[PDB]
């Protein structure tokens, strides 16, 4: 029955980010890749604030892009969150900087509509594509217009522009 | 330990009214978020003994979580949205245009599976944005309304634990697998025989029971007072009855 559990028990320390906890059970070797209803990971919780859980979870080969119920990968939930230590940390694993979910919602989408310059920045040294379509008909340029920030209303512009 | 076979939150914590409370999400798939906020309510209630009784507002959660709780309405998840309440904080919030709380919710109400003066259901649907302010007039703001946990869990597929841990601390919530046969259900205790499956949507337990001998769990639906038994349903207790059991979270309140 250790798998389901130790899936769970892994999945509460890396949602309650218990590092020793995490250290342990996944060196016994919980599954790490474990998967409940919706479709979340560890990674995906601890893309939350937890750095060296979101470090051993790579090391020890969690796909660094599983995707839910909805289709956000870590990346994605990243993104959203902040955590720019965390993101960094996630591309270079392979992130996939344009993990598409069911509304067409990129990395890059989610994190101008949650406002912050700092990852959108990153995503955008890494090859994140400007234009993209999310459904509702809205780029990351309308999502960075549409809610509240300007600031990277321009940045996204300008790189388009030149395109 | 020891547990009695009907025991009933309403009753034993008669000073808290958000426990008999029941809600309608109108239109969005919030089946997470109104289970959670109306646990999160009950037990802010009782954890203060009633010092304290707010109604936790259904539409902060559903609306400022954002990835990490699920994709807004059309669906979520309890551990993400208790633990965002412990991690950040929920807001007041009545129920749809009602001036009650920082943030009353902003979804009218619908009909769900049932033939009543309001307008039929849109079926899940369109994610209301997330603004950080109140509601002009409501008078402490946002970043003074925040409600925090002290800390977020599961309970064990077991019944005991579930039972043991409504006894002591207040309703929880949790998921079940849904049946065609579910919509439609008035009274009694549900057990599911001709139907199809349709998803699992989140609601909020709060007592337990024995009726005519069959066992059951006393549930708080989201769909509204002419929905089911004025809103409450009993389920099957111990098997796990439709996956029932197989997801239970609840957290602490904060002191103070």
């Amino acid at each position: 029955h250790h798998g389901s559990d130790l899936g769970k028990k892994l999945l509460d320390a890396a949602s309650a980010g218990q590092d020793d906890e995490v250290r342990i059970l996944i060196a016994n070797g919980a599954d790490v890749n474990a998967s409940d209803t919706y479709g979340r990971t560890p990674l995906h919780a601890a893309a939350w604030g937890h750095l060296e859980i979101v470090d051993v979870l790579l090391a020890y080969g969690a796909d660094v892009n599983a995707s839910d119920k909805w289709g956000y990968t870590p990346l994605h939930l990243a993104a959203n969150e902040g955590h720019l230590e965390i993101v960094e940390v996630l591309l270079a694993n392979g992130a996939d900087v344009n993990a598409s979910s069911q509304r067409g919602q990129t990395p890059l989408h989610v994190a101008a509509t949650w406002g912050h310059l700092e990852i959108v920045d990153v995503l955008l040294a890494n090859g994140a594509d400007v234009n993209a379509n999310d459904r509702q008909g809205k780029t990351p340029f309308d999502l960075a217009i549409d809610n509240g920030n300007e600031d990277i209303a321009e940045v996204l512009q300008k790189a388009a522009k030149l395109n | 330990l020891k547990l009695p076979a009907s025991f009933d939150a309403r009753e034993q914590w008669p000073q808290c009214p958000t426990i008999k409370e029941i809600r309608d999400q109108g239109s969005c798939g919030s089946c997470w978020a109104f289970g959670a906020v109306e646990a999160i309510s009950d037990r802010i209630c009782i954890h203060t003994n009633a010092h304290v009784s707010v109604e936790v507002s259904a539409e902060d959660l559903l609306t400022c979580c954002g990835s990490m709780c699920g994709d807004g309405c059309n669906g979520g998840y309890p551990a993400e949205a208790w633990n965002f309440w412990t991690r950040k904080g929920l807001v007041s919030g009545g129920l749809y245009e009602s001036h009650v709380g920082c943030r009353p919710y902003s979804i009218p109400p619908c009909e769900h599976h049932v033939n009543g003066s309001r307008p039929p259901c849109t079926g899940e649907g369109d994610t209301p944005k997330c603004s950080k302010i109140c509601e002009p007039g409501y008078s402490p703001t946002y970043k003074q309304d925040k409600h925090y946990g002290y800390n977020s869990y599961s309970v064990s597929n077991s019944e005991k634990d579930i039972m043991a841990e409504i006894y002591k601390n207040g309703p929880v919530e949790g998921a079940f697998s849904v049946y065609s046969d579910f919509l439609l259900y008035k009274s009694g205790v549900y057990q599911h025989v001709t139907g199809e499956m349709m998803g699992g949507h989140a609601i909020r337990i709060l007592g337990w029971g024995v009726e005519n001998g069959t066992p059951y769990w006393l549930v708080a639906n989201s769909w509204n007072t002419d929905w089911g038994d004025n809103g409450f349903f009993k389920i099957l207790r111990g098997q796990d009855h439709c996956g029932i059991e197989s997801e239970v979270v609840a957290g602490i309140p904060r002191t103070d």
